[PDB]
RNA sequence: AUACUUACCUUAAGAUAUCAGAGGAAAGUCCUACUGAUCAAACAUGCGCUUCCAAUAGUAGAAGGACGUUAAGCAUUUAUCAUUGAACUAGUUCAUUGAAGUCAUUGAUGCAAACUCCUUGGUCACACACACGGCGCGGAAGGCGUG
RNA sequence: UUGGGGCCCUUUGUUUCUUCUGCCUGGAGAAGUUUGACACCAAAUUCAAAUUGGUGUUAGGGGAGCUGGGGCCUUUCAAAA
RNA sequence: ACUUUGCUCAAAUUUUGGAAGGUCUUGGUAGGAACGGGUGGAUCUUAUAAUUUUUGAUUUAU
């Protein structure tokens, strides 16, 4: 699906989190699976009531997930072309 | 279908938070596709940090699905 | 206010501003773009709205003002297990004729650019 | 299933993990890609906004009141010369954009921390990402341990002096013509 | 057998869904969904009050249900009307169909004929 | 067995015996026999029902539903009775459900 | 029994109408809310302080300009003094109001009750203005 | 773009409206730009169908905003835990030791107003016309119907 | 062909379909229109052209022809009463 | 019900369908048809009600 392509569009530009539990996770976006679990780099944590922290490295179950803030300038990335044209696939 | 890549966090001392309230440190040792995670000299946080956090076995099992976020603290 | 189509999908409804309802208690306003599968969508210009605990007291039942406090996130990525339901808000900056307009020339770019890709590869 | 990359435009198949992460870290997808996103992103400034007009009756008392008013002369240069004058336009917001002025950092140069806060490579926050985000340098430095010790003494004819304040090339004629002081 | 394909047979009929929340939606009912999406058309949808000397309400169906736009402000019950509600299908709990509809003629499943006529 | 392996008319096989053979033989068995079943949903209230069609998910289609609910408010209790006609109920809810004498 | 001029056109539904003309009038009116409308029948009020009715046609002849009657003809120069020659302004003009030529139709089902003859009258001289 | 070297890897399955009748290769299947019914899409096309589309006879107004000001507005409520010693009523103050400790108190919560600024619209035509609640040209959004 | 009047010129890169010439005492002129042309972005060298890789523009209005659909009128025919 | 004879007081009308011409109105005006595939994307069925989204741990409960 697209909406999880424009995660993977996403990676090494800094985006934020909502998890499910109601922190903020907001850093730098290293890698992402098509389970949505992501990890993150160098990222600024607020705790469900408001408590900010930093660390490092960071690793979060896609199932606990709930928006992701991605940089605006992905909105007229090529994904969300309707009416495109690709050539014929290879054969193998 | 595809593993999680913890590649880079096994072996290195991992703080993880086990549902709402708990928080676990142990040293990862192993995972799976539910990201399952096994780590050995486990210790569960608590406010007071040597007072009563306390140990909980020499090997531990985690079920993904209790597994909110993982961040290691290590290089 | 307005009228969506008697018979509209979720397919049918593209760059409408909506309003998206999780399990929470809040709610995402802006333009839709994609969706999938499990109804996980891309929002484009989206705020989130949230009634407070002290302000919920005012709904309960007896005009009403409500403060309802919202934040402005953009480009988001929702997830289909939050979303509870989906509502209209308005329709988009374009009428039907003039994206149809639209449509068509971008498919006309579209072959044309097959066409110049085909024939770059072909003589060299 | 099959993997295709747009911005390449180009299939890879049988998507896996390995060979995805390997091309979109690749060196012509990257061109491709950044390229392509300077272009969506010129487009922005370079797109009109074109907005709708709305023209409404003028009334009699204010066509009465702004015939008294006399006509005003407008200026328009010729297409050769708008088309040089744009150019000059765009290459200046290009050289707003670029500008960053880190006179700071050339202050402190000498400075006992300046070896901690200012190499960025050595930093705290900083300091650990810039390792990863070393490039694979495939084919073909100002440590942090530095003390006062070392230029005990910072001016024996080392120092540059401070670079003069710069000034617009349009009113570059403003400047007081003559100094007040004899400089050598 | 899929039962969800009894649902879609009931398209242009007056229903109630009743969600997970409590909320309920009456409205008229279009395509439903092979995952029990449910997409309707004119709705008033609603919470029930439990009495029981001023009971509290579900706090987050308050505020979801403002949140739809579609709550007026001179409402002094706690309801809202509104066009075009597309409802998840893990949201809904119960429905309730008309009683005017025969099942009989509407629970013979196709698929369920087609196997047994072909074997 | 795993059901990767089986082919297209294996699974119809396999869930017609699960329905006439197995813990949902029980439903099976009420719907045909005209037996109200009592049926407990999570939402903590009861349905005294008769099963006009049930379903693998176990969500079923009822006919002549009554539903019970009872409500406290520091241990002040109310039963409170709500009667339907006709019913669809999504199987996720219920917990127990019992097949009457 | 009034008479305006230069009100705006362009609400073509006229209960929308008469709630947008009832807006500008009076302020928190009994109807800012809009469940429903009244409709007195020929032969209640809408708002307190004098309003009854408000007529509306479509014709080109009467486009611009809509008549309101009141209780009386002391209040329905009173809402006139109201203002005392201080231009009101609606939607987006200041209108232009006078005594109504022709008495409240409304206000003929008050009187005469303090009317089948000019129900009659009115299905004739209808009927000749047809030719 | 071509040639060579090295690394990473390779096909979930099936289907494209349904129902019924007649025909071709007792049971079933396949097929018929075959026949009917129903459904769906696209394209046309209509309805005295419904709603909406801003002042110039004036310095306005409608919808929506400010992540704007007044503004330290007005009215409220808040600022860590444990151990030891001194004094003290029979809980309170001061000093020392340890643990964690989003920033804010010009904050946060509630209440209300004034002002300023942004985006949007046919700022169309005819008309300033005493009625019992139409049948100007278009645009936007729908509903219904025929082909 | 000229003159007068009205409204608009924010079209802000002075009609935005390109390119070139050009304009407020004016609303203009030349060439061109989809296996093509133009604008722009990116580079590294050469050393101001091109090279290679990319994004975008090629528009609006009216009339003649041809063609599809709808309503109305007249004539011819078939069936039924 | 049809036909013929006695007495009394083929022609025209309407509906449905087809062909032509006229008038009004509206749309299109450069690609379209057939055939073919180890073709793309959408939709549906099944793996798939077993921790990563749709067959329930957010109506705050005893
Ligand atoms: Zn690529």
């Amino acid at each position: 699906g697209i909406p999880v392509k424009l995660l993977n569009e996403a990676q090494g530009h800094i985006v934020s989190l909502e998890l499910t539990t109601g922190a903020t996770y907001r850093g730098k976006l290293v890698e992402s699976e098509d389970s949505m679990n992501v990890q993150l780099r160098d990222v600024i944590a607020t705790e469900p009531q408001g408590a900010v922290t930093h660390m490092d490295q960071i690793f979060v179950r896609g199932s606990q997930i709930k928006f992701i803030v991605v940089p605006d300038l992905l909105k007229n990335a090529p994904l969300f072309k309707k009416n495109s044209s690709r050539p014929m696939p290879p054969i193998r | 279908v595809s593993t999680p890549e913890l590649k880079k966090y096994m072996d290195k001392k991992i703080l993880l938070n086990i549902n709402g309230s708990r928080k676990v440190a142990g040293i990862l040792r192993g995972y799976d596709i539910f990201l399952n995670v096994v780590l050995d000299d486990a210790m569960e946080i608590n406010g007071e940090d040597p007072a009563n956090n306390h140990q909980l076995g020499l090997q531990t099992v985690i079920r993904g699905n209790s597994i909110i976020s993982l961040e290691a603290l290590d290089a | 206010k307005i009228q969506v189509a008697h018979s509209s999908r979720l397919a049918n409804l593209i760059d409408y501003k909506l309003r998206v309802l999780t399990q929470d208690g809040r709610v995402y306003i802006g333009q839709l773009m994609a969706f999938d599968k499990h109804m996980n969508l891309v929002l484009n210009e989206c705020i989130e709205e949230r009634v407070p605990k002290t302000q919920l007291d005012k709904l309960r039942p007896r005009t009403l003002n409500i403060k309802v406090e919202k934040r402005v996130l953009g480009l988001t990525i929702l997830r289909g297990e939050q979303i509870l339901s989906t509502v209209v808000e308005d329709k988009p900056l374009l009428s039907k004729k003039e994206r149809l307009v639209r449509d068509k020339k971008e498919k006309k770019q579209a072959q044309k650019q097959t066409k110049l890709r085909k024939e770059k590869e072909k003589k060299p | 299933t099959r993997y295709y990359c747009e911005y390449c435009h180009s299939y890879l198949t049988h998507d896996t993990l390995s060979v995805r992460k390997s091309h979109l870290v690749g060196k012509n997808h990257l061109r491709i890609t950044a390229d392509y996103y300077r272009n969506k992103a010129r487009d922005i400034i370079n797109k009109h906004n074109h907005k709708r007009r709305h023209i409404g009756k003028r009334g009699r008392k204010e066509r009465e009141n702004s015939s008294q008013n006399e006509t005003l002369k407008v200026t328009c240069l010729s297409n050769k010369e708008k088309r040089h004058i744009m150019h000059v336009k765009k290459m200046n917001q290009k050289e707003l954009a670029q500008t960053s002025i880190d006179t700071l950092k050339l202050l402190y140069d000498g400075s006992p921390g300046y070896s901690k806060v200012f190499v960025d490579a050595n930093r705290f926050d900083i300091g650990d990402l810039v390792k990863a985000s070393k490039l694979p340098q495939r084919a073909n430095s100002r440590s942090r341990d530095e003390t006062c010790e070392s230029n005990p003494f910072p001016r024996l004819n080392n120092p540059k002096k401070l670079e003069p304040p710069k000034i617009l090339s349009q009113w570059s004629n403003t400047i007081p013509k003559t100094s007040i002081f004899y400089s050598v | 057998m899929k039962l969800v394909n009894f649902l879609k047979k009931l398209r242009n009929e007056q229903v109630t869904i009743e969600l997970k929340n409590g909320t309920t939606v009456w409205g008229t009912l279009q395509s439903v969904s092979p995952q029990m999406n449910a997409i309707l058309t004119d709705v008033k949808l609603t919470l029930p009050q439990p009495r029981l000397n001023k009971l509290n309400s579900n706090g987050i169906a308050m505020a979801s249900l403002y949140l739809t736009g579609g709550q007026q402000p001179t409402a002094s019950d706690n309801i809202a009307s509104l066009q075009y509600i597309n409802i998840r299908g893990n949201t809904i709990r119960q429905i309730i169909l008309p009683d005017s509809l025969n099942l009989d003629s509407l629970l013979v499943d196709q698929k369920q004929l087609n196997s047994l006529r072909r074997s | 067995r795993p059901k990767h392996e089986l082919s297209r008319a294996e699974l119809e096989e396999l869930e017609e015996f699960e329905f006439k053979h197995g813990p949902m033989s029980l439903i099976n068995d009420a719907m045909v026999t005209r037996t109200p079943v009592i049926i407990s949903l999570r939402n903590n209230h009861k349905i005294i029902a008769r099963v006009k069609a049930f379903d693998r998910h176990c969500n079923m289609v009822l006919e002549n539903v009554k539903e019970l609910w009872t409500e406290k408010k520091g241990k002040n209790v109310i039963n409170r009775e709500r009667f339907i006609s006709k019913l669809f109920l999504r199987g996720d809810s219920v917990i127990v459900v019992l097949k009457t004498p | 029994a009034l008479y305006f001029q230069n009100l705006p056109s362009r609400p073509a539904n006229k209960e929308n109408y008469t709630r947008l003309l009832l807006k500008h009038i009076n302020p928190n009116n009994k109807y800012a809310i809009n469940p429903s409308l009244p409709l007195p029948h020929n032969k209640l009020l809408d708002d307190q302080m004098g309003l009854l009715e408000v007529s509306i046609s479509r014709s080109s002849k009467m486009t611009n300009q809509a008549f309101l009657t009141f209780v009386t003809q002391e209040e329905a120069d009173r809402f006139l003094e109201k203002y005392t020659t201080t231009a009101l302004k609606v939607q987006g003009r200041k209108v232009r109001m006078g005594k109504a030529r022709t008495n409240s139709l409304l206000g003929l089902s008050i009187e005469m009750q303090k009317t089948y003859n000019l129900d009659i009258k009115k299905v004739l001289k209808a009927r000749k203005l047809k030719r």
